[PDB]
């Protein structure tokens, strides 16, 4: 049968980018064409391999990778790229072989008073490894005395909430990113 | 803030047909869902989507929902439908679920059973340590109402008494239980300790003896 | 680029100050305040647009979102007497402002003008420093013109202020006049025109040289 | 084959935090939508927070929000809510339960409900101290005798009591606890056997109290 | 307590090279956000470096290429490598802890880099004798043509604190700079206290004390 494509593009709502998810994708045929035909991505750029070419390769396994950030992040989901994003919350490794696809998500994401869905990782002691997922809360201890998970000075969530409002720049509004990785 | 309310209490008699109704604003735009629960057991999912039922529910459980008002209507009731039941809908305006107060449904009719009261004297374990508890437990009565009193000789005691709430047990009936703290000193002292169980005006009386 | 408004402002000892930052275009509630007094460290006073961090006393108050934003200071103190900073937060570049200097209030004060001939031993060397004072004035808009024979000079003095005084909020000023030995020895008189607020005509120091 | 167990509630102070999780096993996780429903002792259900197939959180009770972050990890078939700025409101025992139905389900379906429902686990909110409980054998004193256990002064909720590692249920009664005045539970467990059989087969009744880690088996046997 | 102590400013050629330091006490430099900030003579605030706990650096674009930010773990030290300097990197540096948004809510006191390519020369005191005033007298002293900043000046070694005016230096076309210190003193006290400014110039080991006296 046909791969479920549908399903993560055009899900109801997108997983933090710390609580990336991922669905594994493996025993359909994929069409691509869906994709690349579209006129509603605002980022489709494509690393090893040719956007178009895709429907006559076949992958072992594909994995579609979903979250939503600022519009001013998603250049950080690309091979070698550093900040907030790439080293504490989705990293993707410098030969990664697939596709990211963004796109603008405001319409959706974006609630007046403050949304409280999506979040992200502020706070780590290192950088993630590619294909790396931390759900922590632990609180993070930036000072020289410990913490025993109480909040405080030098004593941090990890964790930040975007606050998507409509009012905000095309910079700071959600974007809604889905990673399609091939082997 | 979308917000669901139900009858607190329904009383039907058994054989008949029992109605909980769900209100809330425009809730027959949205799909409803009922859930039974038992004394200390989860809860269990009886009806969805309005009028839908998971396999294994009998055919005596249906629902409706229209305008502003959303009912479970449970025909042919047996005294085991006496449970927990609360409705559920989803808020898609404030993105929050929802669930109603909740329905106690009590089936009438049911049997006036005498408390079984069991005592047991304070252990040889505990009297070694210096402390004396009697232990009075109550259970398989109905309705779920007592009033426990204790006896020292034939003087009464006050001081040192813990009583639980009536709970309901599986079969629809209620248990207790009742702790009396004493001393070492004064459980040797009296020559023996009653525990009086008071329901529906019968007195169920148990005591024990030192040693 | 962060358009902070005013670059000057004067107030009293218990007034409420408004300070105006505005963006370019709109960046949430990413904003932060600063507030730096002269030689010392900037200090932290307000994070989120409207955060008062902890300790800072309640005078201060952060509002605004969107495009513009404000630092509302309830009662003015002495202490509160600074150059206040705001900065962009969540963003590359961590843009600031260029600064709103907040200054004191007073009365107008006349400066006590004195003016110095270059002295003996700065001659021998080839080289005459004429030096204007302007003592203990407010506000600090002043006016030094230099008079060589009735000659305005324009092109060889240089000037200095100094920050407002501790105790009686005035300012001072210092005017130099550099000229050589022999163009110093060609001319008779020389003046410094100083024009003020405080003064009800430009009043002028003068000195000949060669006589005492 | 489809069960929803769940750990990590237990004694917390005010202020805290605490982090639950609910394991699944039987069905293919990354399809359905998550959810977690508390219960104050003697409440009604309220409805915490919940996580799509995709982890896409999706909304939160008004008292919780801003305080509690739910997740999930579809690689360990897992559900997770870490709980931060605890208060005594939040004392209650916290269901885990699935979805059937659109919306947040893997596809473009109607509304099935929550469908299985977990045991739950009990959060207590409260500045007092943990103690474990003391047991003593309730001997019968001589058809049938009644014999039991005597789990005293604990804190807190709740504590398991089985018999014979769980071999003997028939006639087995656990009563509630009692809140002393002094602030501990107190539990008691009775056990109806014949009158002829006391010498046969041994009575020894099991109690748990994990949030103190006290196991203690005790052997009930009649007394001189 | 809670302190960041930097050092290592001092006088430099353009187009040459220096390293500041920057130990924490109270905070952990490697799990915070630690950035650099200056502030030219003068002006506002300005952005240079950060460091993120994670290791990735970022700069700005004034610096971008030319300044290198680094950290020393066991020693609890933040670094700011600069290199091919030029004359508008003359600022106050303060190394400061970000609270990951963006403020910095710990600050150091600054330590002072000076990028010229001028020459170091002790400076010429001149008196500014007194004349007439009119109800208080008023002299001073001229420090002149020195490099760089800055100089110290006392009068009678710090006995004569109250009406002293010591004024910011000018920078001269020369490249030199010159100030003015000045104070007002009674008017009969004129032909009975001795009046000694005491100027110190650390670049060039220059201590001069300069006897002011009425003009004859
Ligand atoms: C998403 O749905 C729209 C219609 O609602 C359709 O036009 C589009 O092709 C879909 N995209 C994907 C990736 O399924
Ligand atoms: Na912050």
């Amino acid at each position: 049968n046909l791969c479920p494509f549908g399903e993560v593009f055009n899900a109801t709502r997108f997983a933090s980018v710390y609580a990336w998810n991922r669905k594994r994708i493996s025993n359909c045929v994929a069409d691509y064409s869906v994709l690349y035909n579209s006129a509603s991505f605002s980022t489709f750029k494509c690393y090893g391999v040719s956007p178009t070419k895709l429907n006559d390769l076949c992958f072992t396994n594909v994995y579609a990778d979903s979250f939503v950030i600022r519009g001013d992040e998603v250049r950080q989901i690309a091979p070698g790229q550093t900040g907030k994003i790439a080293d504490y919350n989705y990293k993707l490794p410098d030969d990664f072989t697939g596709c990211v696809i963004a796109w603008n998500s405001n319409n959706l994401d974006s609630k007046v008073g403050g949304n409280y869905n999506y979040l992200y990782r502020l706070f780590r002691k290192s950088n993630l490894k590619p294909f790396e997922r931390d759900i922590s809360t632990e609180i993070y201890q930036a000072g020289s005395t410990p913490c025993n998970g109480v909040e405080g000075f030098n004593c941090y969530f990890p964790l930040q909430s975007y606050g998507f409002q409509p009012t905000n720049g095309v910079g700071y509004q959600p974007y809604r990113v889905v990673v399609l990785s091939f082997e | 803030s979308y917000e669901l309310t139900q009858p607190p209490s329904v009383s039907v008699a058994p054989g008949q047909t029992a109605r909980i109704t769900c209100g809330g604003n425009t809730i027959g735009s949205k799909s409803v869902h009922w859930y039974q629960q038992r004394p200390g057991q989860a809860p269990v999912l009886v009806v969805y989507d309005d009028s839908d039922r998971p396999s294994g529910i009998p055919e005596r459980f249906s629902g409706s929902n229209s305008g502003n008002t959303a009912t479970l209507t449970i025909s042919r009731v047996e005294a085991g439908d006496e449970a927990d039941y609360y409705c559920q809908v989803w808020d898609s305006s404030s993105d929050r679920v929802v669930f109603g107060g909740g329905t106690k449904l009590t089936v009438l009719g049911q049997p006036k059973a005498a408390p079984t009261v069991t005592l047991f004297p304070p252990s040889s374990e505990e009297l070694q340590a210096n402390k004396a508890t009697l232990v009075c437990l109550i259970s398989d009565f109905y309705p779920g109402a007592v009033t426990v009193a204790w006896k020292a000789d034939s003087s009464p005691v006050k001081a040192g008494v813990e009583t639980t709430t009536p709970s309901k047990q599986s079969n629809n009936k209620y248990a207790a239980s009742s702790y009396l703290s004493l001393t070492p000193e004064q459980w040797k002292s009296h020559r023996s300790y009653s525990c009086q169980v008071t329901h529906e005006g019968s007195t169920v009386e148990k005591t024990v003896a030192p040693t | 680029v962060m358009t902070q408004s005013p670059s000057f402002l004067s107030a009293s000892v218990g007034d409420r100050v408004t300070i105006t930052c505005r963006a370019s275009q709109g960046i949430s509630s990413y904003l932060a305040w600063y507030q730096q007094k002269p030689g010392k460290a900037p200090k932290l006073l307000i994070q989120a647009a409207s955060t008062l961090q902890s300790g800072v006393p309640s005078r201060f108050s952060g509002s605004g979102s969107g495009t513009e934003f404000t630092l509302t200071i309830s009662s003015l103190q002495p202490e509160d007497f600074a150059t206040y900073y705001c900065q962009q937060l969540n963003s590359y570049r961590y843009t600031f402002g260029q600064g709103t200097k907040v200054e004191i209030k007073r009365t107008v004060a006349a400066p006590s003008v004195f003016i110095f001939p270059p002295s003996d031993e700065q001659l021998k060397s080839g080289t005459a420093s004429v030096v204007c004072l302007l003592n203990n004035f407010y506000p600090r808009e002043a006016k030094v013109q230099w008079k060589v024979d009735n000659a305005l000079q324009s092109g060889n003095s240089q000037e200095s202020v100094t920050e407002q005084d501790s105790k009686d909020s005035t300012y001072s000023l210092s005017s130099t006049l550099t000229l050589s030995k022999a163009d110093y020895e060609k001319h008779k008189v020389y003046a410094c025109e100083v024009t003020h607020q405080g003064l009800s005509s430009p009043v002028t120091k003068s000195f000949n040289r060669g006589e005492c | 084959q489809v069960q929803l167990v769940e750990s990590g509630g237990g004694l917390v102070q005010p202020g805290r935090s605490l982090r639950l999780s609910c394991a699944a096993s039987g069905f293919t996780f990354d399809d359905y939508a998550m959810h977690w429903v508390r219960q104050p002792p003697g409440k009604g259900l309220e409805w915490v927070s919940g996580v799509s197939w995709n982890s896409g959180t999706i909304g939160y009770a008004d008292s919780v929000k801003g305080r509690f972050i739910i997740s999930r990890d579809n690689a360990k078939n897992s559900l997770y809510l870490q709980m931060n700025s605890l208060k005594a409101e939040d004392t209650a025992l916290y269901y885990c339960a699935r979805e059937v139905g659109g919306t947040f389900g893997v596809l473009i379906s109607r509304e099935g409900g929550l469908d299985y429902w977990g045991q739950g686990t009990l959060v207590t909110v409260s500045s007092a101290s943990t103690k474990g409980p003391s047991v003593f054998p309730l001997a019968p004193s001589s058809g049938t005798a009644a014999l039991g256990c005597l789990v005293k002064d604990y804190f807190p909720e709740p504590v398991t009591v089985s018999w014979n590692s769980g071999a003997l249920t028939s006639g087995v009664h656990t009563f509630p606890a009692v809140l002393q005045s002094s602030g501990l539970y107190s539990l008691s467990s009775v056990v109806t056997v014949p009158s002829s059989s006391l010498g046969t087969q041994t009575y020894i009744c099991n109690v748990n109290h994990k949030p103190s880690n006290t196991k203690v088996d005790k052997k009930v046997e009649p007394k001189s």
